[PDB]
């Protein structure tokens, strides 16, 4: 939902 | 290393206008979401707007003391991001940091502004000792934290030095120390120091996300004895 890319 | 420069604060009057930029190296900018969030003594740690990805139509979310005032924008081919503030109030005063990815591995070293609902709860101050295991936590007002909030940890040392530590629950960001942990303990989340060191006295903070905006915790002291 936030930012979630590693 | 990482590098985000925060720069355009000052000294202003209520109702002036001012607009902070952040200059970002070492990571691909245009792959992350950026934030800005501000530091007062009177209210902490406070979130104040998300820009997201140019696949996003560049959306944006603010807190709700700044809507209709303040203004998140980036520039994708100079690794920029801006805060235009219109109408300031001296409730603006602080220090102001881009941060961003994992959620809040990285942050800048901020940039002075003087201008002249949700509760997360942590323990005010604990105190340990070098080797002990220590755990810090984080409740919300809503009920149980899940890994829906994505829970966050940062931590602050002097002089308004912040790293991020811990994002989505309990991912370490690249990095941090083996011994920095994050789990969901009894519906609230928490960070483990699993053998403190005397340099982890810091104020550590965590950030629990709520569908569209953040809310920081009001930080935890922790002195390292010993
Ligand atoms: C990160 O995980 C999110 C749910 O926890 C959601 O699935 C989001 O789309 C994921 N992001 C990515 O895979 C990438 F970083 F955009």
């Amino acid at each position: 939902a936030p930012d979630t890319r590693p | 290393q990482v590098q985000l420069q925060e720069s355009g604060g000052g000294l202003v009057q209520p109702g002036g206008s001012m607009k902070l930029s952040c200059v970002a190296s070492g990571f691909t900018f245009s792959n992350y979401w950026m934030n800005w969030v501000r530091q007062s003594p009177e209210k902490g740690l406070e979130w104040v707007a998300e820009i997201r990805l140019k696949s996003n139509n560049y959306a944006t979310h603010y807190a709700e003391s700044v809507k209709g005032r303040f203004t998140i924008s980036r520039d994708d081919s100079k690794s920029s991001v801006y805060l235009q503030m219109n109408n300031l109030r001296a409730e603006d005063t602080g220090i102001y940091y881009c941060t961003g990815v994992g959620q809040f591995a990285y942050w800048g070293q901020g940039t002075t502004v003087t201008v002249s609902d949700i509760v997360v709860t942590q323990e005010s101050a604990l105190t340990t000792s070098p080797g002990e295991t220590v755990t810090l936590t984080c409740r919300s007002s809503t009920g149980a934290v899940t890994t829906s909030n994505y829970a966050n940890w940062v931590q602050e040392k002097p002089d308004h030095l912040f790293t991020g530590l811990i994002g989505g629950t309990n991912n370490r960001a690249p990095g941090v120390p083996a011994r920095f942990s994050g789990s969901l303990i009894g519906d609230k989340a928490a960070l483990t120091i699993t053998g403190a060191q005397t340099e982890d006295e810091a104020i550590y903070f965590c950030a629990l996300w709520y569908s569209n905006h953040w809310v920081f915790g009001g930080g935890t002291k922790l002195t390292v004895l010993g």
